[PDB]
């Protein structure tokens, strides 16, 4: 063909870099687009934690103005048997992924994809254009969460049972304007002002 | 006892409905018999198969579905549909597993690599085009019988089944050898196992010539299938009625349920 | 379906839950360690006669 | 009567009311993003309706060929082929009112003639 | 002549007959009568070939004739009447227009979105799928180290348990939300009468079993029988010897 | 013992996305294979909408060399990959969670989807469609009171070994003192 394309078949991988990687897909769940190297206010820490009580869970931030501020058995069972690879991910998965930026005003939770996995495998353009092979191993979907001052489980039941034969359709804005179960951001904002 | 042989029944309880099953459905046919029942507390529960009747022994369905994956679909975990208004979903026995653009290519292709004889001849297909849905069945438990081929294309012409003199003069001459069998005219595609549910997608002839080209008694454009005979819808007892036709059908039954309490001869040893 | 019960999901029935086993390493603390002994039984091919 | 989005973040808009400018504001539950109401229609219940004898329609109904043909023609284009067959809506009063799908101007046409 | 595909026990010639049942994972409706508080109903039988019966029954019903439109569902081991956005939004899709996109299929109809509207005002309230997930469901057993109920056993519930087909093992959940979705579209054209009343006595939706599943059931059966045995008496032999 | 945080040179960087039939992937999944070499070539056009793949010979035609590129989705968004190195070595928080933050980086954003489809016309391509369609009185007493001396509540058990002597004899001589 008449050359007017970057022709480059492939190079590959160092297999001595290849042993310790794992190279997971991120996507984020929202029709605009999103680049957090322009919207987080970076540092960014990425961990694999539990989410009971997250809105709960004090930020970065606030743990950084803290820190400034302090400143006979049975002899018989059974294993019943399983594989030890679906095991391991199962503890892996135990707990998801989470980013997020240091201030906490926006958090995004993960979660895993199971369905294709396998098959792909990537062709990225190196700065000369060499197009090395990563096969791929997972793919993870992450979600925005607590961006919008979430509720409480327990006046949540309240509010399903019959107390009311129909709730306030402006209930979360007269409970917003009581100021009860805010969002990160502002939780942040004002533990920053203390 | 070759009708003893192939016998089914059912449970329902005591007392039960009319329109439930007790009385015959127009499903039935082609399947079991229309006569042969039981007579007594249980009519209607008891019914005796066709006699080419046959069942489905199962086949497991994963080459399909990586034959499926090979020949484009798109799996559902980027399915959105806005940009895929109109797309026909894709079963496997009750399991969503593609949603495909393009039907008909699809369909043909199955139908095809069925008739060359790539694929068990048990498994069955339907295309409910009317709701754009596509169905696979390949378990255990389903009922087919045979059928003639239709090519509606013909170089000679209208429309033609697609067997012709010589193969059965070549089934005839292999009968009276004493190589063909009936697995070796499936294998090449003349006759096409069709199951109990797929024949809303299928026109069919009651006669290889009734309207095939373009006082007794008394008798569309687009068929695709003939039947091999239409005296086979029958089962085992029925067939020794004479001329079961000729006679009002609560006699047919009292004749089906004679012909068990028969003497005579049964083995020779 | 007697021939196709014969040839096959015999040998599924059989691989589907032949694993069983009680691997005792010490089922308290020492003992010293003890050894992870590996009681291990399970079924392989199967035969008819 | 059909049910917006926040263009922000894709959740069920809900009406409410403004306190002393007297309009529909279709106020996001999830985020702060609001939007004034075209027409102070809210809710429609639609105790009767009498719908769905006509759709179902792919582009290539002709393609099966379970349905019959005739030799009435398509009042576009007159050629004499057609594709014809009943309501696609199933109560117990259904009309006996038949549809009349053509190939060549692809067009839906009927016998009522009141 | 003797063809004959019987069985020889103690001396007499032995056959067995045909069972049927309807064919199990395959979708029905039913229009339940009148003066009982539900009108339609669906159902899904199982079985997975056949590791403990596998029967996990399901079925999703339908409230009032008026203003109590509203779909609540049931799973086991669950014994409320579990309204469904809260299902939606446990299996993992927060935002409403997509939950509304599994659903119908033409965003220009809208007698179902006007049907699902009240079920959405239901779903108000709960934002956030382990906040959904901490409804009790309770049925037994005991619980273990938690506070009220585990997000973690209730994740293993909708693993493990439920929908014994498409998957079972740990990650395919948005299948499950499309199966779903299908499903309750089925059920609002029943509801809503385009599409008609589905028949129990057409034959292919039933199926003919012999002797394969039923020496694959029986064998099954005692072979859990003998392997419960097999457990036996290892725990017993505590002393010698490995016989 | 190194940084915590992730690299954000490499995000800058189009990533295309290819799927993959099975024997292919198995193939092109060989660890024992993947250093560098090079085994197929690409053609596109001036406007795109076609684009196929030429294999090269390295497959030795068990398998087709003509090849095609089905770009399924042309456009992407919100797609990144990234990878992992483990390190080098009302206001509670919990720092240390057990959470195991790695070396990781994000290195690419998928741009183009696409997939390889073996080339129905090549005589190699449909063959892999049929494989498929197929597949001592005195001294005990002064040890004893030593035992007692020892530890208070010493176990019976525990005194088999201290006197591996005839218990009978050491059941008489416990009973004189203690218990
Ligand atoms: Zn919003
Ligand atoms: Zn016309």
């Amino acid at each position: 063909d008449p050359n007017e394309y970057n022709e480059f078949p492939l190079r590959a991988i160092p297999k001595e870099d290849l042993e310790n990687m794992r190279t997971h897909l991120l996507k984020f769940q929202s029709k605009k687009k999103i680049n957090p190297v322009t919207d987080f206010h970076l540092p960014v820490r990425l961990h694999r934690k539990d989410t009971r009580n997250l809105q709960f869970q004090l930020t970065r931030a606030e743990i950084v103005q803290r820190q400034k501020e302090i400143s006979l058995r049975r002899k018989t069972r059974q294993l019943k048997v399983l594989d030890e690879n679906a095991k391991k991910l199962r503890f892996e998965e135990f707990y998801p992924w989470v980013m997020e930026d240091f201030d906490g005003y926006n958090t995004w939770v993960g979660s895993y994809e199971a369905g294709n996995s396998d098959s792909y495998v990537l062709l990225s353009v190196e700065d000369d254009g060499s197009f090395t092979m990563i096969p791929a191993d997972k793919v993870y979907k992450f979600t925005a969460r607590n961006k919008y001052a979430t509720l409480t489980i327990d006046e949540a039941e309240k509010r399903m049972d019959k107390k009311s034969g129909e709730v306030p359709r402006w209930l979360m804005k007269h409970l917003d304007n009581i100021g009860t179960t805010t969002t990160r951001y502002d939780r942040t904002r004002r533990k920053l002002k203390a | 006892t070759l009708s003893h042989l192939r016998r089914t029944n059912t449970p329902i309880g005591r007392d039960g409905k009319l329109a439930k099953p007790r009385q015959l459905h127009n499903t039935h046919w082609g399947l079991v018999c229309p006569a042969e029942t039981p007579e007594g507390q249980a009519c209607g529960l008891v019914k005796n198969l066709s006699l080419m009747s046959c069942i489905s022994v199962g086949t497991d369905p994963m080459p399909i579905i990586t034959f499926l994956s090979e020949w484009g679909m798109e799996p559902l975990e980027d399915y959105v549909p806005h940009q895929s208004p109109d797309a026909t979903r894709v079963f496997v026995n009750g399991v969503w597993h593609g949603v495909h653009r393009n039907p008909a290519r699809l369909m043909e292709t199955l139908r095809t690599l069925r008739r060359k004889g790539d694929i068990n001849p048990e498994v069955s297909m339907i295309r409910d085009i009317r709701e754009k849905e596509l169905k696979i069945f390949t378990d255990a438990g389903r009922v087919y019988r045979p059928l003639f081929i239709v090519e509606d294309d013909e170089s000679l012409g209208h429309k033609e089944l697609k067997v012709r003199k010589g193969h059965i003069a070549k089934l005839m001459a292999t009968e009276y050898q004493d190589e063909y069998t009936w697995s070796s005219l499936l294998n090449e595609g003349l006759v096409e196992y069709i199951d109990a549910e797929e024949e809303e997608s299928i026109l069919i002839a009651m006669q290889p010539e009734d309207l095939e080209p373009a006082a007794k008694r008394i008798r569309a454009t687009t068929f695709t299938h003939c039947e091999i005979h239409p005296s086979m819808i029958l089962g085992v007892a029925a067939s020794i009625i004479p001329f079961p036709d000729h006679n009002q059908s609560p006699r047919n039954t009292y004749q089906s349920a004679m012909g068990k309490q028969a003497m005579g001869v049964f083995l020779t040893n | 379906s007697f021939n196709q019960f014969v040839d096959y999901t015999l040998q599924d029935i059989i691989c589907e839950d032949s694993t069983l086993i009680l691997e005792q390493l010490a089922q308290h603390t020492t003992e010293s360690d003890n050894i992870s002994r590996k009681y291990e039984i399970s079924f392989g091919k199967i035969y008819v006669t | 009567t059909t049910f917006r989005f926040c263009r922000d973040c894709n959740n069920m808009l809900y009406p409410r009311e403004d306190k002393e400018n007297n309009r529909l504001l279709f106020e996001c539950r999830t985020c702060s993003y609001v939007e004034e109401a075209g027409s102070p229609l809210v809710y429609r219940h639609e105790l009767i309706t009498n719908i769905g004898e006509t759709a179902g329609v792919v582009q290539d109904i002709g393609s099966d060929p379970t349905l019959p043909r005739s030799d009435r023609e398509c009042p576009k284009c007159h050629s004499r082929e057609n594709v014809f067959f009943q309501s696609q809506q199933r109560r117990k009063d259904t009309s006996m009112v038949l549809f009349f799908v053509c190939l060549s101007c692809s067009h839906i046409f009927t016998s009522d003639q009141k | 002549f003797d063809m004959g595909g019987y069985f020889i026990i103690n001396g007499s010639e032995k056959v067995l007959i045909a069972q049927e049942r309807s064919a199990g994972n395959i979708v029905q409706v039913f229009k339940k009568a009148a003066p009982s508080p539900i009108s339609h109903v669906a159902e899904i039988r199982s079985a997975l070939e056949k590791g403990s019966r596998f029967i996990s029954t399901l079925q999703v019903k339908l409230y009032g004739r008026s203003s109590a439109r509203t779909i609540k569902a049931t799973l086991p081991y669950i014994k409320q009447d579990i309204p469904i956005v809260i299902i939606f939004r446990a299996l993992g899709i927060i935002p409403d227009g997509e939950i509304l996109e599994h659903i119908c299929y033409d965003v220009n109809d809208w007698q179902m979105l006007e049907m699902l509207k009240p079920c959405v005002e239901d779903g108000f309230v709960i934002q956030d799928r382990e906040t959904a997930l901490d409804f009790i469901g309770r049925r037994g057993t005991a619980l273990g180290i938690k506070k009220e109920k585990r997000i973690q056993y209730a994740k293993d519930i909708l693993q493990k348990e439920f929908l014994p087909h498409i998957t079972q093992l740990e990650g395919f959940e948005s299948r499950k939300a499309f199966f779903l979705g299908y499903m309750i579209n089925r059920l609002l054209l029943c509801a809503l009468d385009r599409k008609d009343q589905d028949d129990r006595d057409h034959f292919g939706k039933k199926r003919l079993d012999l002797a394969g599943p039923l020496l694959a059931q029986l064998f099954k059966t005692l072979f859990k029988k003998l392997t419960k045995d097999i457990f036996r008496y290892m725990q017993r032999t505590v002393e010698e010897a490995h016989d | 013992e190194e940084s915590l945080d992730l690299d954000l040179e490499r995000s800058n960087r189009q990533v295309w996305l290819v799927r993959l039939p099975m024997f292919l992937a198995e193939k092109w999944r060989d660890r024992n294979n993947l250093h560098g070499q090079e085994l197929g070539k690409i053609r596109i056009n001036k406007d795109g909408s076609k684009i196929t793949l030429l294999l090269n010979e390295n497959d030795n035609d068990s398998i087709p060399h003509e090849y095609d590129l089905e770009l399924t989705k042309k456009v992407v968004e919100n797609e990144y990959v990234f990878t992992e190195q483990n390190l080098k070595k009302r206001d509670r928080y919990i720092p240390y969670v057990k959470t195991i933050p790695k070396k990781t980086a994000i290195v690419g954003t998928v741009c183009h989807e696409c997939q390889v489809m073996p080339s129905m016309n090549d005589p190699n391509y449909h063959k892999i469609v049929e494989q498929r369609r197929n597949i001592p009185k005195k001294e005990i007493l002064d040890y004893l009171f030593k035992l007692f001396d020892e530890y208070d509540y010493w176990s019976l058990k525990g005194l088999k070994e201290r006197t591996r002597q005839p218990e009978a004899h050491l059941k008489e001589c416990l009973d004189k003192v203690a218990t």
